[PDB]
């Protein structure tokens, strides 16, 4: 039910994004000893690229329908998106935290990359258990619902026969609210760390505009995509295109604000 | 001090040995001049209808 | 021995006061109080010149009634084309503290001075494209208050070290020194013949000098406070006087005494600039209470109020043709009315 | 209706005002201070690392994030009411007091009483610098400070004498929008730029709080 | 103040050359410099223009799409890069300075030209071989396709004198304003589309070709040239 | 309907909170000229307290059941919740923005003039966005109280079952659109608030600095909003639980915010009242990172 032209346009855009991701990964894995790239924690950024490619793969996985294994498909793509945005937004807050600590606590007077990776791993483990409880307690079982409903609002009586087919959990709002809440608290502390590391250093090493535009875009994208997924599900081309577009714009935007200053500073050196 | 006193004595003689008028026309010349030159001055009766020196 | 000289001086000044009193028959009252009133004068904001980033301390009009010179505390001397609200030159000043500016009648030179005790002249018409210093005049021991051009070679400057001097630009020397004025000389005005000029000072005296000579000829007296402004009549036989006691007067050269005084009961701020109309009938006086009101030089009448300045007005100017009046305050914006 | 010469004149005007805006942006980040005091009251050696640029003397130096400018205003024997309004927008007034000269102490007190109540200096804060403290403390044994300042009791010690002089100086202050910053300093004290920097940034913060309706 | 222009020479009919001129004596950034060509046996023609700070760059009709002008303000050098040089570009190229404010005198200095060999408003003025007698009243005329008066009260027309073997020198600007260094015998007056340079008491160092210029509409128009004999 | 004991304890707690708010209002009005209250923004504290009493009245109206036009009651409780949240979290952000501009514009001259009228204008713009969103919600898709009986014959992967579900809910037809809109606008506002709390993290003493109150309030706001959305959506068979949880969440959030704002002012009011010898008494209030 998906038009081939829309599918091709989306796949080409996501392939261009993935090629840019691979180019960034090669740049940050080759120029490790360069002063500019080493100043911006090159070993942490590999986690960001892995999260970015995971999100792009999930955006691809939104592009297939029509298989009784749709449930596994939706669970894999949603869990992949969750783990991907977790891995994207981990190291940015970690770098901001380390920059704040070396700016503040060094004045009265050192954090290694392993400590920030441990914080990132704890955050991923939280995401893993929060997804495991969802996939174990109530699955995303697809059911064919046929029902007749009588509408009596107190002034008129009418009857409606609805045959609605959808794929959703028994209590989907609990899981979306809890994942929303955990990610929102994370983005709130990220905005706090962005404020703390405000006008502290150069944008190649100071991640303040990057995290702010990423948090704002993540909030607006999540709201818009949840709205267009819940209500206008009878517009499958629109839902697929908007979901893939939101994921592509977000992932590319954060990755570009992370790595464009690095390449700009490397061009002059 | 003595030089300053001599300078004051000489200077105060300069206004002493001259006088001009007892306001016989010393105020009539003002009212004569302002009446004739009132048409020349545009600060009293401006005419921004065809000239328009400023917009 | 100084007692006899002091007694002789006291007798001479008593004779002078008696002569002024006896010559004051048919006085300022009921000699000009027989004509029609000036009326109601309202001037609208035609121009609002902007471009300074400090307080404007001086302003002089060109003799073509087209170009202005405004020198401010920001170290910049902007020459304004008033007809199109336009900038012609911007001269960076070596010393930013500036209290005066002048415009040569030929349109070729502008002058500037301030707390550096230097009247620095500038050449506008040069075959290099930019305004350069032509000569720096130094030699006073006090700050310069007002400079006025006679021609392209002679400048006369009023300074605060109890002296005035006439220079020559070519050699940079003081040709004539005008000794007197025990206070600080605060303003200066040139009569329309380049022969005689007035100069008020802080010791409450408005002397009249001669350019071709080096001594005073009439020492007007009567103010009880500091002076700040002075301006000749178009005839060349009278001059106005603005002062710190909220009292603007008109004096008379022939009578050697004081004509009608246009003061108000509620006004207490000092006068900073006075100017005359083309005919001399309208007098514009600056005020330190964020205002600049007009009067009549013959009768006492507030013919109008020119308001709109956020800070104190320190420079007021009326063009040679009398077509427009320029009003500059410390709000970094100077205005031209009609 | 514009001609070609008019258009190029407008372009020249735009260049002039753009360079004016650039100069105003560059010059806004310079702190302006007004040095004052009596004769030989330590004005010439307030900062040992300053570069000098007559009517008035201007000396400038740069410390950390700001550029400083000082106006010695020495030799201006004219009336101190006609050019004070030139120095109306200064951020602070550095008053230098020499505790050594007992004869000229009352001159410094009179000047402080004059400048702290002027109409143009109602809001401008004052950084006092009680200079020459070393030889003052050396000579405080012979002179008990009551020869020049009566109506006080004390042990004729250095600390109490300095406190009394500071109290007399702050007694001439009648203003609810001004704070006088006092700092005793030596002739051998290299730490003078940091004192002025701390006082000036405190003054700027206080002025910003005043302008917003707060303190 | 002196303008020296360097470059030029032979070129293949289809090649390219990059003429360059430099100034030494006046503030370069305050002047809008022009390029004016002269065919070896014809009048003058405007080519290129760059403003102060490169804010406005104008070209002629035979110059648009083929030539370009650049200036190097830190090094005080003006560049003329020409491409596709036809045989109609065989001309001597002059570098002209111009300043623009109230009371300015544009086109007040000309540099010595560069000989190049490649192997609207219409103005036509007077005769071309007038018999000038030393000491007389000579009224060289001019004409235009429009009344060259603007609402600013400034009528725009410029008079140039080209001595034999020398660059043009400005005589009269606006309509009746003497340029600096021009003797008082030179005087001009006129009205819309009717201009006359009245030279009284003719003397030596005045023989040559006299040119007009319009400066209302910016694509510049000259005249053919009136030549003073004897 | 609802249990009387729970209604009594909720009303008692809300009355105690409202009396605390009125006491804080009396302290702000009385000691407005005290130096440390003047170094805070008492006029903006008035707006915060007005939002606090609005959201306390919202929590009061959450208990009103079996009385009405209940469809209008839902509108008039949620609208005043949203307006109260705007009025509470506006002035704190404005105060933090003034602190950031005052302490990070250390240029000679050019003093910042941010009067209280500008910040009331910013709060008015935020409230204008609030009222246009609420007007669109009440005009396009109003909440209607509808009772529907229905039967559903669903089929699983291998089983067929039939359920007869009859429910009565009073909710919008496009409810999640309005929830996403208003929570999203509030989310952007609170993320900028977290940014301002970060920027002003070590700018002054806790009487003037509002970093901790912004961070605590924003975390509690997200937690309360998520929990109350879930328990309102899925627990209609437990009216006492949802009523108590909503009232307790509103009370806890508003009380912690107002306590964090006003308790340090009351603690440090004495130290800047009587003597006030020099401004060295307030040196930590001029601090900087
Ligand atoms: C770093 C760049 C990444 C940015 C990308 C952010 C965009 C996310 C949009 C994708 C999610 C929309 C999918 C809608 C749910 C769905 O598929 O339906 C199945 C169902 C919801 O069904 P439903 O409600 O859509 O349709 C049924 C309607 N009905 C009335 C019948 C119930 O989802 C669930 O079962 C619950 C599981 C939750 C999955 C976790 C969400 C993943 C979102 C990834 C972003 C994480 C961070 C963002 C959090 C907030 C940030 C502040
Ligand atoms: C400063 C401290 C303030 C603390 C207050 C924070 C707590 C807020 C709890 C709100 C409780 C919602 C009550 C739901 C009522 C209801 O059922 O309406 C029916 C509908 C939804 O119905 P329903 O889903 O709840 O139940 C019916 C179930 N059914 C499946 C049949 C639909 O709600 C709406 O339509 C609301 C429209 C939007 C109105 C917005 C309300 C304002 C919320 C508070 C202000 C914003 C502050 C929070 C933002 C923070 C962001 C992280």
């Amino acid at each position: 039910s998906l038009s081939p032209v829309l599918l091709g346009i989306v796949w080409t855009f996501l392939s261009c994004g993935l090629l840019l991701i691979l180019f960034f990964l090669a740049f940050t894995i080759h120029c490790r000893k360069n002063r500019i790239v080493k100043m911006s924690s090159p070993n942490l950024n590999i986690v960001t690229l892995l999260g970015s490619c995971l999100t792009y793969s999930s955006a691809y996985l939104f592009g297939i329908q029509d298989v009784s294994s749709m449930e596994t498909l939706i669970q894999t793509r949603l869990s992949m998106l969750c783990i991907g945005t977790s891995l994207v937004f981990g190291p940015i807050l970690g770098k901001s935290w380390r920059l704040y600590k070396v700016f503040t606590q060094r004045v009265p007077d050192i954090i290694k990359d392993l400590q920030l990776l441990g914080l990132v791993a704890a955050l991923l483990m939280a995401d893993v258990i929060l997804l495991m409880t969802w996939v174990l307690t109530d699955p995303i079982q697809c059911l064919q619902i046929l029902s007749v409903s009588m509408t009596v609002t107190g002034k008129d009586v009418s009857c409606t026969s609805t045959s609605t087919h959808f794929c959703a959990s028994r209590y989907s709002d609990v899981w979306i609210a809890l994942i929303w809440g955990c990610k929102g608290l994370l983005l709130l502390y990220g905005a706090y760390l962005a404020g703390l590391t405000g006008h502290v250093s150069s944008p190649p090493v100071n991640q303040s505009l990057t995290i702010m535009v990423g948090v704002n875009l993540l909030v607006l994208a999540a709201g818009l995509l949840f709205v267009v997924t819940r209500y206008l599900h009878s517009w499958p081309n629109l839902v697929f295109g908007l979901t893939s577009g939101g994921i592509f714009v977000c992932t590319t935007t954060i990755n570009c604000f992370i790595f464009i200053p690095q390449l700009k500073q490397w061009k002059a050196f | 001090s003595i030089a300053q006193a001599r300078k004051l004595v000489e200077q105060l003689k300069m206004e002493a040995n001259i006088d001009r008028i007892k306001v016989s026309k010393a105020a009539a010349d003002l009212m004569a001049y302002c009446e004739a030159h009132a048409k020349e001055d545009p600060l009293l009766t401006p005419v921004p209808a065809s000239e328009n020196p400023f917009r | 021995e100084l007692d006899q000289l002091r007694q002789e001086a006291e007798q001479l000044k008593n004779q002078i006061r008696d002569a002024r009193k006896a010559c004051a028959d048919a006085t300022l009252s009921q000699i000009t109080n027989n004509i029609d009133p000036v009326g109601r004068i309202q001037m609208r904001t035609r121009r609002t010149l902007r471009g300074h980033l400090a307080k404007i301390y001086a302003m002089h009009w060109g003799t073509d009634s087209r170009l202005l010179v405004s020198a401010s505390q920001d170290g910049k001397l902007i020459i304004w084309d008033s007809y199109t609200t336009n900038k012609v030159h911007a001269i960076p000043l070596r010393s930013s503290w500036v209290m005066t500016c002048a415009y040569a009648p030929s349109g070729n030179y502008v002058a500037c001075g301030g707390l550096d005790n230097i009247c620095s002249i500038y050449n506008l018409k040069t075959r290099e494209g930019n305004v350069r210093v032509s000569r720096e005049l130094a030699g006073h021991t006090g700050y310069l208050s007002c400079c006025r051009f006679l021609d392209d070679n002679q400048i006369v400057t009023s300074s605060g070290d109890t002296t005035c001097a006439l220079w020559d630009i070519e050699t940079g020397q003081q040709t004539t020194t005008f000794t007197g004025h025990t206070g600080d000389v605060m303003s200066l005005s040139l009569a329309p013949d380049t022969r005689l000029f007035v100069s008020g000072a802080c010791d409450a005296s408005a002397k009249l000098w001669d350019v071709r000579e080096g001594m005073c000829r009439q020492t007007f007296t009567g103010h009880e406070s500091d002076i700040n402004a002075i301006c000749f009549f178009p005839n060349g036989n009278a001059f106005a006087t603005g002062s710190d006691d909220a009292t603007c007067r008109l004096f008379d050269l022939r009578a050697d005494q004081e004509l009608m005084t246009y003061s108000h009961d509620n006004i207490i701020c000092g006068i900073t600039s006075v100017s005359f109309s083309k005919s001399g009938r309208l007098l514009l006086a600056g005020y330190d209470d964020f205002n600049c009101n007009v009067w009549d030089a013959l009768k006492a009448d507030r013919a109008g109020v020119l308001a709109g300045h956020d800070n104190r007005v320190s420079c007021l100017g009326v063009t040679d043709d009398g077509m427009a009046v320029a009003t500059g305050s410390w709000d970094s914006f100077l205005k031209i009315w009609n | 209706t514009l001609s070609a010469e008019d258009k190029a004149a407008v372009e020249r005007s735009k260049m002039i005002e753009k360079n004016l805006k650039e100069d105003g942006i560059s010059a806004a980040k310079d702190v302006k201070l007004l040095l004052l005091g009596a004769d030989n009251s330590g004005k010439s050696t307030i900062v040992k690392q300053m570069k000098i640029i007559t009517g008035i003397v201007e000396t400038h130096f740069t410390f950390k994030n700001l550029h400083f400018r000082l106006f010695d205003v020495g030799g201006q024997r004219s009336e101190r009411k006609k050019w004070i309004h030139c120095f109306e927008d200064v951020t602070a007034i550095i008053f230098c007091v020499d505790l050594s000269d007992y004869n000229r102490m009352h001159e410094s007190l009179m000047l402080f009483d004059s400048i702290c109540n002027n109409k143009f200096f109602i809001d401008t804060s004052i950084i006092l610098f009680l200079n020459k403290k070393d030889l003052f403390g050396e000579k405080i044994k012979k002179s008990p400070l009551t020869i020049c300042f009566p109506e006080y009791t004390g042990p004729n010690t250095y600390e109490d004498a300095a406190a009394y002089i500071q109290a007399q100086f702050e007694s001439k202050n009648r203003s609810p929008n001004k704070e006088i910053y006092c700092h005793m300093t030596c002739a051998t004290d290299t730490n003078n730029a940091q004192v002025i920097f701390d006082a000036v940034t405190d003054i700027i913060i206080a002025n910003n709080l005043r302008g917003c309706g707060l303190y | 103040v002196q303008l020296v222009e360097s470059g030029g020479g032979l070129v293949q009919p289809g090649g390219s050359r990059k003429l360059s001129c430099s100034a030494s004596g006046f503030a370069f950034s305050s002047f809008g410099m022009h390029w004016v060509r002269q065919a070896p046996e014809k009048g003058l023609e405007w080519v290129a223009y760059i403003s102060s700070g490169s804010g406005t760059i104008y070209y002629a009709d035979t110059v648009k799409g083929r030539f370009t002008i650049s200036r190097d303000d830190p090094k005080n050098t003006l560049f003329l890069q020409m491409t596709s040089l036809t045989s109609e570009d065989t001309a001597m190229y002059y570098c002209v300075r111009s300043i623009y404010y109230y009371g300015s005198s544009p086109f007040d200095f000309w540099g010595q030209g560069t000989t190049l060999t490649v192997s609207d408003i219409v103005m036509t003025q007077a005769t071309s071989s007038v018999p000038v007698i030393p000491g007389e009243s000579v009224s060289i005329s001019c004409r235009s396709s429009k009344s060259l008066l603007h609402s600013n009260g400034n009528t725009y027309l410029y008079w140039f004198l080209q001595r034999p073997g020398q660059s043009p020198q400005l005589l009269i600007y606006r309509m009746s304003n003497l340029a600096s260094g021009v003797p008082d015998r030179f005087s001009g007056s006129g009205s819309g589309t009717a201009f006359t340079l009245t030279i009284s008491r003719l003397e030596a160092e005045d023989v040559g070709v006299y040119y007009c210029m319009q400066h209302l509409e910016y694509p510049l128009t000259f005249g053919a040239g009136t030549k003073l004999e004897l």
